[PDB]
């Protein structure tokens, strides 16, 4: 019912963040668990997810670069975030819903975590 | 208003049903998740369990009429099932002990189901009105006592896991007996001949070895389903060819292919319109979120409301006619939401859901109560060992049918998987609403035939 999100930060270009996401109660094994983003400005959308038996899915511009997974054992799921883009800039939120359906509206889900804060900054050394 | 000996009987019936449907509601998504079953798989395999489950009922009237008596046998069956309840609880630790478990539920309930019917209708004199009161009201427990499993239990699951839920299950039972068993008193004058007489232990004796035989059987079964097929194909056809071979009969076998139909129907509950449920309806109502498993709690939710007002409300074929069209239309509009009442990401108001089972539970209270009571009145023993069986067979059928509505594990787009139920629940509705058809047709001449 409640989910801690955790590991967001400031990255550079290029850089690599790792969200996580537990939960209390109830078992986050029964549960597809999306990872949703708001940018500043926009409506919040979903960016990737993995459902209760390891189906995968994923929006368009952030395949190759974030992957989702789940430790059954910490009972918890993860989102690795490589090759991070200024656009990937935005709040994330973690959602769980029960099976193994991951529909691409927040509507779709009915726990949320809190929300996490990523920047990514056009930082690069000087040459 | 009843008598001290039924509110007994009510309760020991509530506790039996809450362990049985706490398993019932949790089985397939227990196979799926727990046993890495696919959902074909533990569609046919909830099948096969549930064509034991009713197939043997039989048995376990004749064992409480003429070997052991009905109060001995309401308490051996208590027994099995308890213990039946504790070893699915032991199977997480031992996973080989499933199909076992699984068969021993199958037998306990054999041996229970059939008693505490006879032994309600014996705490009262043969015309007393209050007798149908009592009758539904002994439904009413029963739907209770399912309201509460289907509701707790996968909750109970999800947070706490399928040991505790199972060890519940057995709790439940165990509650069943001490109040059977503090309640002893009141029964002392009511059961059948052989509940006065001191126990044979031979038969016991034969009671138990046979029970052990049949619980290997039935694991055997639920494992091999692909001879439970053939076993039951031939057991079928057989008996239909030896009732073939020897006018009411025949009007008894119209309304038995009826019921299959029905019961294929029934079979669906906890198998496809629960993954429905699950995969393309929102878990939310009345702003609350829900467990989707839990839907399934709408069944004897409806029931328990509408039997009192439909107590309160033609005869044989016409009601059977009337269920029929009920089942029809809960599946047609079951498709119907999927096809044109659906978000942009595939999901469908719970509201559907609500109706769907209000059909579907209004064609049980009018076929399931009357069919069974009143194909007795159209008689007697083959036929009730064949209408157990083919109620066994309809419940094979189902799973079978089940299957049509199986998703992959890596299937994660509701838009994906919502064309796969709405064809499969339309193309159901549309047989079953020609099937009642047929039914209307035919009512006029089996009420002649009936007369
Ligand atoms: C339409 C029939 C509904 C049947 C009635 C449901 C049983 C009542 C719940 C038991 C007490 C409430 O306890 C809890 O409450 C929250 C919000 O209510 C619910 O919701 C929480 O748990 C369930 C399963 O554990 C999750 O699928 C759900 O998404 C989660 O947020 C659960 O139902 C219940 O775990
Ligand atoms: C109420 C009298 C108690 C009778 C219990 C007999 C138990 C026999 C078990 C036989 C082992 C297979
Ligand atoms: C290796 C696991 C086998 C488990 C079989 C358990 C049987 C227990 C009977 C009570
Ligand atoms: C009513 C007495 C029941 C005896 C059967 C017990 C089986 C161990
Ligand atoms: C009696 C009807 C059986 C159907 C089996 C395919």
């Amino acid at each position: 019912v409640q989910l801690v999100e955790s590991g967001g930060g400031l990255v550079q270009a290029g850089g690599s963040l790792r969200l996580s996401c537990a939960a209390s109660g109830p078992t986050l094994s029964n549960y597809a668990v999306g990872w949703f983003r708001q940018a500043p400005g926009k409506e919040r959308e979903f960016v990737a997810g993995i459902n209760w038996s390891s189906g995968l899915r994923y929006k368009d511009v952030v395949k190759g670069r974030f992957t989702v997974s789940r430790d059954n054992v910490k009972d918890t799921v993860y989102l690795q975030m490589n090759s991070l883009k200024p656009e990937d800039t935005a709040v994330y939120y973690c959602a769980a819903r029960f099976g193994g359906m991951l529909p691409l509206q927040p509507s779709g889900y009915a726990n949320w975590g809190q929300g996490t804060q990523v920047t990514v900054s056009s930082h690069h050394h000087h040459h | 208003q009843q008598p001290r000996p039924f509110f007994m009987i009510f309760f020991v019936e509530l506790w039996e049903r809450f362990g049985y449907y706490g398993v019932q509601g949790v089985l397939a998504v227990f196979f799926v998740k727990q046993l890495g079953f696919s959902q074909e798989q533990a569609f046919v395999t909830f099948g096969a369990f549930a064509a034991l489950v009713y197939g043997l009922i039989s048995i376990g009237g004749y064992v409480g009429d003429h070997l052991l008596g009905t109060k001995r046998t309401i308490v051996l069956g208590a027994l099995v099932l308890a213990i039946g309840y504790f070893m699915t609880g032991m199977s997480l630790l031992k996973p080989d002990l499933i199909f076992i478990a699984l068969g021993t539920i199958a037998v306990g309930n054999g041996l229970f189901k059939a008693n505490p019917a006879s032994l309600l209708s014996k705490c009262y004199p043969p015309k007393d009105p209050r007798l149908d009161g009592a009758f539904t009201l002994f439904y009413m427990s029963i739907n209770i006592g399912s309201l509460i499993a289907l509701s707790l239990a996968p909750v109970i699951a999800d947070r706490f896991g399928y040991s505790v839920t199972y060890n519940l299950c057995g709790a439940g039972l165990i509650i069943a007996l001490l109040v059977y068993i503090a309640c002893r008193g009141m029964v002392k004058d009511i059961g059948s001949e052989p509940d006065f007489r001191p126990m044979s232990f031979s038969k016991l004796l034969y009671v138990l070895l046979g029970s052990v035989v049949m619980i290997f059987v039935c694991a055997w079964l639920m494992h091999n389903v692909e001879v439970a097929n053939l076993v039951l194909i031939v057991l079928s056809i057989v008996v239909t060819i030896i009732f073939f071979r020897q006018n009411k009969m025949f009007v008894a076998f119209v309304l038995m292919l009826e019921a299959v139909v029905f019961y294929i129907l029934y079979a669906q509950m906890p198998t496809s319109l629960n993954f429905f449920a699950i995969n393309n309806v929102h878990h939310e109502i009345l702003g609350f979120s829900i467990n989707p498993v839990s839907f399934q709690a709408l069944n004897p939710f409806w029931v328990v409301l509408a039997s009192p007002i439909l107590a309160g409300i033609l005869s044989m074929p016409m009601k059977f006619t009337l269920g029929m069209f009920m089942c029809s239309l809960g599946f047609l509009t079951a498709a119907a939401a999927g096809m044109w009442f659906a978000d942009a990401q595939g999901l469908t108001s719970p509201w559907f859901i609500v109706l769907v089972y209000l059909f579907q539970s209004l064609g049980e209270l009018f076929i399931s109560a009357l069919g069974l009571a009143m194909i007795a009145a159209l008689v007697m023993g083959f036929i009730l060992g064949m209408w157990f069986l083919t109620q066994a067979a309809a419940f094979l059928l189902g799973g079978y049918v089940a299957t049509f509505t199986a998703v992959p594990d890596n299937i994660t787009d509701p838009l994906e998987t919502l064309p796969v139920y709405t064809n499969v629940f339309g193309k159901i509705g549309l047989v079953t609403l020609g099937v009642a058809v047929v039914m209307l047709l035919m009512v006029p001449w089996l009420k002649r035939m009936i007369a």
